[PDB]
């Protein structure tokens, strides 16, 4: 009955040293019942990396709507959005449903084309900004990840660190949250080059 | 209700309207609310006549089984037993009473006893729905010590104000004063203390 | 959730592991079967103290039983025990849901299913709880009297990690019992996430996960 | 279960290098009616403890008269009732405590929150609160209500922690509490100017104040403020 | 939250703690909570975050408007008009409250707004979970004619009793300083006594730690020429 | 209406050595918004090398500790002043609890000592006395944030050896008491910074064969 | 209305959907056909509330068909659950809401692939080998977790049906008077009448 | 639980009772016998509140038991049920009600009649030649008003009985598992075991 | 809340209390509620301060209007539009306002606009939650013709009063009296009038 719980999933993004990563869990479910274990919550548009979690059906409109949006930004700017833009714009637009919101909390992560920076932020439904030097959470296991990035957690990770210490944050915060897990991907995000990982977890 | 007893030189004064309704119908507007519980020891009752007519029989009761084994109860010890009672069934009674009384050894004393069944001993004490109109009048006219006759006179303006403004209130006025000399009972009709 | 089920070699009970206050995972290393004596198992759905406080209590009934009476209660009679008790309760709001099981020589192989609304049942195959639909789909479609001892074991371990897997309430891992006429024998404790990747590769099920 | 009617507001208290402080409005009013304006809130056990009191007056009462009833008891048959079996304040907050939590645990409550105050055989300083759900708590600094909103952040910028306590004079403890007691004055609603304040020391005693008045109070700058907005006249 | 706002000899001063909520969890330790309505004009909320920023550049954007229009500078009562007219219309569903300070040609000024459109007048202010520990400190110790350097004292003081004893507020100090006849300073974590403690271990990993089922690379370039 | 209830917050935390354990807690105090006291502690010792915290409100959880060290005092009147072993003081717990089925001592109960081989042991329990024993357990306010955490470093839960990709578990190696305390240092220190209800101070209390040793330590104020 | 289940084999999907309608306390029919055409290939089956799952249906296919007619071409199977996803998603934010959840079996031609689309009255869309809605994935999932491989037949998906609808009627305390079950391939829709 | 019917025919009564147990979601059972013999020429089924049921039947079955013991004599089918109604009426205004409904079907041996009470919860008590507890009147008493007539054999019983039952398969919307039949007649009670 | 507003010989004068609460916290002790709408015709606001404040601000703004096309507007003009307001839109407001303004052919007028927006043009009014105690000490004093002096006495005791006995009254006593010979405002401390 309370939307933002109903389907589950979580998102975690993290900076590191010329470096973002973003990572979500796979699952999409009816309350217990597990109904799909490839349901990905984290997006791209150009450069620019969206996870989101909360109902389901907001999420997949949500893609689209940025999509549409992003879209359209190019065509006119003749250039890609970057991230700091495209976090104003996901404000900007939750805010317009301020008295019929979105169930969703949207996590944006990449690094500015132009001044190399990493960046990351987060939002509540209703489109107040969390933006985060270190790292950003979501979803049904927020709690969870929130407990793991905090003591995991350490600036300056090169890549290949940030990727376990993102990994682990995630996959230990799953395990503890019935609606989260059925799989995970990681996503390594550097000026121009973007590698993604599907992790091996367990499957109850 | 509109019900209020003030101390003075030679004892105390009790002084009620005599209004009870049921909403908005005056179910009897020659109502005695000045109640006798001992010799020169009585109260004026406001919130359910139902519960202040059971307790005040109840004391009555006591203060007579009192007398019969110790002798005249105080004041102090008529106030301790009502208090006994509405402090006890708190969750069961509507019931505020303020209790006057004459002593030779302390002479006039006020006891109000609100609500909660806390009890309060005061120079003078007023209580019911009308009571709300005339803490500021009460407050800026009371002294102690005043004559009988400046008391009754501080009553009848008093009550007068309360019956003015509170629909809940009316009637004829009723005093009852307690001094070594007795216990006199006075009435005052509206014609005299609409005028005032 | 928690199964079960009578077949020629007696009594197979198995369980899952989780608890979940909401959806947080408090534990998933609960204890399910609680065992009320050497010879009698119960299982533990619904409220987590009122199975244990009164299935443990049963193990004192039963034992007092066997001292005045110089033999071993019946299954009939010690599921009655606590079935009656909670009966008494009923209004008050216990929750209970479980199997007790027991092999005796006057009755064979023995499975009440009682119920802190006053219900006891006996029967062949049982599932309670949040996964129990998904554990009878596996058992009703393998199961005969026949089975084998090491099939029993298999069968009821593969119910648990099917209702693991698709029950969010249900996981962590499993526990096995077989109950003889001699006493229930412990058939260990089977991490699901292990038990999982292993059985998909062995059996080659659940091909729509990715391993 | 009942409701509180007629209440007295705020009790604050702190720790000293020598003993504890606590004070206490002489207001008990009924509803935002300020009906009874000369109300003792503190109420002292012999020479060695206060017992503060906010919440219900009615049950206060009752509070009052179990502590006089367990004077009178502790000496029965006690030669040494004034002197090594006298009450001490951990005695007197433990029978509270027992009874604050009994009484909740018959949902029936004393709709209070107390305070005791005092200082152990040992010179010791005892502080320590319960209210009507029996619970407690020690702090060098405590209030109930408003207090702990208001007075407690004042309080603890003199003691903050426990080894502040010998560095504290009475003379700094007491105008701390004074200040406190103003600035609840300005911003309580069910306060009053009228209140007492006692002072248990393990050399000087019980010191038990009454009739004092909140002073020093700035006004002045109200006379400039005009509108709420716009408005210049 | 706390939010407090306090006048001084020449100019007005505002500040809040950093820390921001979600139930009892702490979703940000470092929140920036003093927004600018314009140059010289700036607020600190408390309620509801979005809405509080959501009102706070909406006005912001209309009074840069309007100050283009009338080639004049913006007016505190201006920004105090316009945000208690679109809150009082919405009837406390939009959960802004607001202290809002700034200097403008008419001088320089000091106003509370709260959800439903009321609003206020004083030389000291306090707003948010926080503000009756505030406030405690701004009664205590305020007084008239206050100095910069005391008032900037008085203003970070009343902040750190939020901190320290409402569980609601947290972290830093940010302060802003409006002076008549000058630039409005923004003093960005003005205070910082809440730096964690290094931790007794790192919990870094071996590489290769984690199992990967696979890899693959991300396509974030345009459709490639040739 | 009266609630007979209320939350004082506290967050706990007990893990089992091999020789030892630790029951921790932090000092901090709370109703709603604001802070009762910065050291009020929580974690008791209740003889027999015994110690216990019932965390979440204070007054049952005040009412359950007094209550079960009494019952130690009287197990020691009616069996001969026998040690009460901590397998017995836990099944003793249950009965305490589950008295008040149907008005529940509303806290999270754990007790820490040695069972009878000198092995560490913790036992945790519900309000109404369900209990299991159990090598970490984190109560309280921030417990969801905490056991993540201990899963996977004091389990090894998802680590695997570099190189094995997944196929080689990392193996369950045995803490020191030394190590154990950093990992509940850095538990509330990270707790601290994310939950309002966690600060002031944390205390340690260390059982071995030698019996019950203390440690404190300052945490974040704000 | 009450079951409906789907399996996608190697190249067909097969919709099974019961033949119950039930107003309260009788079973008014037993023989309700809970599908619509809305391509050549492409059949949609349905459940949910009275009234607006017909409604729903058959706005759906009015809609297809103009499409197919305007374009004299067949949207593929993943741009028309797109459409009624995105109609669903709408429907969720309406005065009132079509309460209305639904299956899509489609062969696309230009792959050459049979899909599974499963989406809710929210809008909720995923793709899957299998599916269902309401409690009917909770007594059949753990047999189409077990038997169910990608390179089935359609006889070897109808058997494993026959196992799913048999462990239905045996656990579910409600009668559903069987299913009907049609299958989406190359060829088009067809009803298997004897199930 | 759900049906129970009886019908009292020239020289027998007979009793029909439904099999399955649900607990919510799940057919815990498909063979339940929902019956207690009270003495060896009375039986009684029962339906209602889960557990309750039981306990009340066992427990009346206890006192008649106890009865036929003490007095070496078996109480009249009209004597039972006069028990059984008091023990509901006084159960009806207790602290909790037994939530059952019974019927009685005896064989009075002195009268040489069958006999058949109908008794709610309440304590409600009416002898019928036909009678069901729940919604099982609702289908079959327009069948049993048509066909049945007091000379009826135990073959013509059961075959109405078959009629009934069919009816109920037909527009009931949950699955009862078919029905356990007894009969009660001067032999005593006994069980078909096909039907 | 405590105001009145008092007509006497050369005019009018209101009168308030400075505090306003939110639940028992003072949220301000140095409110000030006697609003401006045009020069001599102010008003005294009791209720909700979001309510009374943006009612205000729209009677202001449709006196200046009124002013700017046909001179100065009568005090009873300005309590005809206020009632409009809040009688209009009775279902959305809580607010209880008295208007008080003087003219040279009219002199010193007061008009109360109770909650369901009805108008009363009085001698002298009484509003806020602290006005129901001093019923019975207004009615008692209040005299027609008074002086300037004893109108602010009249004034200042009443509130006086109020203030002492509601908890949500309290802080300054300020005044505005409005006469021909211009706009005065008046301020009076506790230290003052707690000694009445
Ligand atoms: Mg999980
Ligand atoms: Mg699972
Ligand atoms: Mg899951
Ligand atoms: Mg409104
Ligand atoms: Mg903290
Ligand atoms: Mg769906
Ligand atoms: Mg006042």
């Amino acid at each position: 009955s309370d939307p933002s719980s109903i389907n589950g999933g979580i998102v975690v993004a993290m900076t590191g040293k010329d470096c973002v990563a973003i990572a979500c869990d796979l699952r999409l479910g009816s309350q217990s019942l597990g109904v799909s274990n490839k349901f990905e919550k984290i997006f791209h548009y150009g450069h620019v990396f969206l996870g989101i979690t909360g109902l389901a059906t907001d999420v997949t409109t949500l893609n689209e709507m940025f999509r549409y949006k992003t879209n359209l930004y190019k065509l006119k700017e003749e250039r890609a959005i970057e991230p700091e833009t495209f976090t104003q714009l996901v404000s900007s637009s939750l805010y317009e449903r301020r008295f019929g919101p979105y169930f969703v909390g949207p996590v944006v992560a990449g690094i500015n084309s132009k001044s190399g920076k990493p960046f990351i932020a987060g939002f509540d439904l209703i489109g107040c900004i969390d933006e985060a030097k270190d790292f950003i959470v979501s979803g049904t296991a927020s709690d969870q990840l929130f407990g793991m990035c905090e003591s995991l957690y350490e600036p300056n990770l090169e890549p290949e660190d940030l990727f376990e210490t993102i990994s682990q944050a995630l996959l230990n915060a799953a395990d503890r949250d019935a609606l989260s897990g059925w799989g995970a991907v990681v996503y390594i995000i550097k000026k121009d080059e973007v590698v993604k990982r599907y992790l091996k977890m367990r499957q109850d | 209700t509109s019900i209020m007893a003030v101390t003075f030189k030679d004892g105390v004064i009790l002084g009620a309207d005599s209004r009870t309704t049921t909403g908005a119908y005056i179910a009897n507007r020659v109502t005695d609310k000045l109640t006798r519980v001992h010799d020169k020891i009585w109260c004026c009752r406001s919130g359910s006549a139902a519960d202040t007519q059971a307790i005040a029989d109840i004391v009555q009761y006591h203060l007579e089984l009192y007398t019969s084994q110790y002798g005249t109860p105080s004041t102090e010890t008529a106030a301790s037993v009502f208090k006994e009672l509405c402090y006890e069934n708190k969750d069961n009674l509507t019931a505020g009473i303020i209790v006057a009384g004459y002593d030779d050894k302390n002479k006039g004393e006020v006891y109000t006893i609100p609500l909660g069944g806390s009890v309060h001993k005061l120079p003078y004490a007023i209580a019911g729905s009308g009571s709300t109109f005339i803490y500021g009048y009460c407050d800026k006219n009371f002294r102690e010590n005043m004559s009988k006759e400046e008391t009754v006179d501080f009553i009848k303006h008093s009550l007068s104000q309360a019956i003015k403004w509170d629909g809940s209130s009316g009637g004829v006025i009723r005093m009852v004063v307690l001094t070594a000399a007795g216990v006199e009972r006075l009435i005052f009709y509206p014609d005299e203390y609409e005028q005032l | 959730t928690t199964l079960a089920f009578r077949f020629q070699g007696g009594i197979i009970v198995a369980v899952d592991s989780r608890a979940t206050a909401g959806n947080w995972v408090a534990s998933q290393t609960v204890k399910k079967v609680i065992e009320i004596n050497p010879f009698l198992l119960g299982t533990m759905a619904g409220g987590a103290a009122d199975c244990q406080f009164w299935e443990t209590w049963l193990g004192s009934q039963c034992r007092l039983h066997e001292l005045r009476e110089k033999e071993r209660i019946s299954v009939a009679a010690a599921s009655k025990i606590l079935s009656n008790l909670v009966y008494q309760y009923k209004g008050a709001g216990l929750s209970m849901g479980t199997m007790i099981c027991g092999y005796t020589r006057k009755e064979g192989p023995t499975i009440y299913y009682v119920d802190s609304d006053g219900t006891r049942l006996k029967g062949d195959i049982f599932c309670v709880g949040s996964g129990q639909t998904f554990a009878y789909g596996v058992l009703d479609s393998n199961y005969k009297w026949d089975l084998s001892v090491e099939d029993a074991l298999y069968l009821g371990k593969r119910s648990i990690l099917a209702a693991a897997h698709r029950d969010a309430y249900s996981g962590g891992s499993v526990n096995l019992y077989h109950v003889t006429e001699d006493g229930w024998i412990y058939h260990g404790n089977h991490d699901v996430g292990e038990l999982f990747w292993k059985v998909k590769e062995e059996e080659g099920s659940f091909n729509n996960v990715i391993g | 279960t009942q409701q509180p009617i007629v209440t007295g507001t705020s009790v604050i208290s702190m720790k000293y290098d020598n003993g504890v402080i606590i004070a206490a409005d002489n207001l008990g009013s009924y509803g935002s009616l300020l009906r009874f304006n000369g109300v003792e809130r503190l109420i002292p056990v012999g020479d060695n403890t206060v017992v503060g009191i906010s919440g219900d007056i009615s049950d206060m009462q009752h509070i009052e008269r179990l502590l006089k009833d367990l004077v009178t008891e502790n000496a029965y048959d006690n030669p040494l009732a004034d002197a090594e079996e006298a009450l001490e304040p951990s005695y007197i907050f433990e029978y509270l405590a027992t009874v604050m939590y009994q009484r909740r645990s018959k949902m029936n409550p004393l709709w209070n929150a107390i305070i005791v105050a005092g200082v152990q055989s040992n010179g010791d300083q005892f502080l320590r609160y319960v209210n009507l759900l029996g619970v407690t708590y020690s702090s060098p600094t405590l209030a109930t209500g408003f207090g702990a909103h208001m007075a407690n952040p004042l309080l603890r910028k003199v003691v903050d922690r426990e080894s502040d306590i010998p560095k504290t004079t009475v003379q700094v403890a007491e105008e701390a509490i004074v200040n406190a007691m103003r600035v609840l004055y300005y911003r309580d609603a069910r306060s009053s100017r009228n209140f007492s304040l006692a002072i248990i020391d393990k050399n000087t005693g019980l010191t038990f104040k009454k009739n004092l008045q909140v002073e020093n109070m700035k006004w002045d700058f109200a006379k400039d403020i005009k509108g709420y907005g716009t408005q210049k006249i | 939250t706390t939010i407090v706002g306090v006048k001084f000899n020449n100019g007005v001063v505002i500040a809040a703690d950093t820390r921001s909520t979600q139930g009892p969890i702490v979703a940000d330790k470092n929140c920036a909570k003093l927004h600018r309505i314009s140059p010289k004009i700036w607020c600190a909320g408390a309620g509801t975050a979005a809405d509080t920023e959501a009102v706070t550049q909406l006005i912001g954007s209309n009074i840069e408007l309007h100050s283009l229009y009338t080639s004049r500078e913006p007016r505190v009562v201006s920004a105090l008009q316009m945000l208690k007219q679109h809150l009082f219309k919405y009837q406390g569903h939009i959960g802004a409250y607001l202290i809002v300070a700034g200097v403008d040609p008419t001088g320089s000024h000091l106003f509370s707004i709260h959800a439903h459109g009321s609003t206020d007048v004083g030389y000291y202010l306090s707003l948010g979970s926080g503000s009756l520990a505030a406030m405690a400190v701004l009664e205590s110790h305020w007084k008239q004619d206050l100095t910069k350097e005391e008032a900037i004292k008085l203003a970070s003081d009343a902040i750190q009793a939020g901190i320290w004893n409402d569980l609601g507020s947290g972290s830093n100090v940010d302060v802003c300083v409006m002076e008549i006849g000058k630039d409005a300073e923004y003093l960005r974590n003005y205070l910082t006594p809440n730096v964690r403690e290094e931790k007794q271990k790192s919990y870094k990993f071996p590489r290769g730690t984690t199992a990967v089922l696979k890899e693959s690379i991300v396509n974030i370039c345009d459709i490639q020429e040739e | 209406q009266f609630n007979p209830y209320g939350d004082n917050g506290g967050t706990i935390l007990g893990i089992a050595g091999e020789d030892f354990a630790v029951l921790a807690g932090d000092t901090r105090n709370i109703t709603d918004y604001s802070i009762n006291s910065r050291y009020e502690p929580k974690v008791f010792d209740c003889g027999d090398n015994i110690v216990m915290s019932a965390n979440g409100f204070a007054a049952d959880g005040d009412a359950l500790v007094k209550r079960f060290k009494n019952s130690v005092k009287w197990y020691h009147f009616d069996h001969n002043d026998k040690k009460l072993s901590i397998n017995s003081a836990a099944r003793n717990i249950q009965h305490l609890l589950y008295g008040k089925r149907f008005f529940p001592y509303y806290v999270h109960t754990i007790i820490a000592g040695l069972d009878e081989d000198g092995k560490g042991a913790v036992y945790s329990f519900d309000p109404v006395g369900s209990y299991e024993r159990e090598q970490c357990r984190a109560g309280g306010a921030a417990a969801s944030l905490i056991m993540p955490f201990l899963d996977n470093q004091v389990n090894f839960k998802n680590q695997y050896e570099p190189g094995t990709n997944g196929k080689v578990k990392k193996p369950l190696k045995y803490l020191s008491v030394e190590e154990v305390i950093k990992l509940v240092r850095d538990s509330f220190t990270s707790a601290t910074e994310r939950h309002i209800q966690v600060g002031d101070g944390l205390e340690i209390l260390i059982v071995t064969k030698d019996g019950v040793r203390k440690e404190f330590y300052e945490l974040k104020r704000d | 209305m009450d079951i409906i289940l789907g399996i996608r084999v190697q190249d067909s999907v097969i919709l099974a959907s019961s033949k119950a309608v039930t107003r309260g306390i009788s079973v008014l029919k037993d023989s309700d056909d809970k599908t619509r055409q809305l391509s050549p290939h492409t059949l949609m089956s349905f459940a949910g509330e009275a009234g607006d799952t017909v409604q729903f249906a058959e706005y759906i296919q009015a809609n297809i068909q103009l499409y197919s007619i305007r374009e004299d071409y067949e949207l593929s199977p993943q741009a028309v659950s797109s459409f009624v996803r995105q109609e669903l998603a709408k429907s969720i934010r309406s005065r009132r809401p079509y309460q209305v959840n639904v299956l899509i079996g489609g062969y696309d031609k230009k792959k050459n692939k049979p899909e599974l689309y499963q989406i809710d009255y929210l809008g909720t869309k995923v793709e899957l080998p299998y599916g269902a809605h309401g409690y009917s994935g909770f007594y059949t999932f753990s047999l189409l977790d077990h038997h169910y491989r990608p390179d089935m037949t359609t006889e070897e998906g109808l058997d494993l049906l026959k196992l799913c609808v048999q462990e239905l009627e045996k656990r579910m305390p409600m009668d559903f008077k069987g299913v009907i079950v049609k299958i989406v391939d190359k060829d088009g829709i067809r009803q298997v009448d004897d199930f």
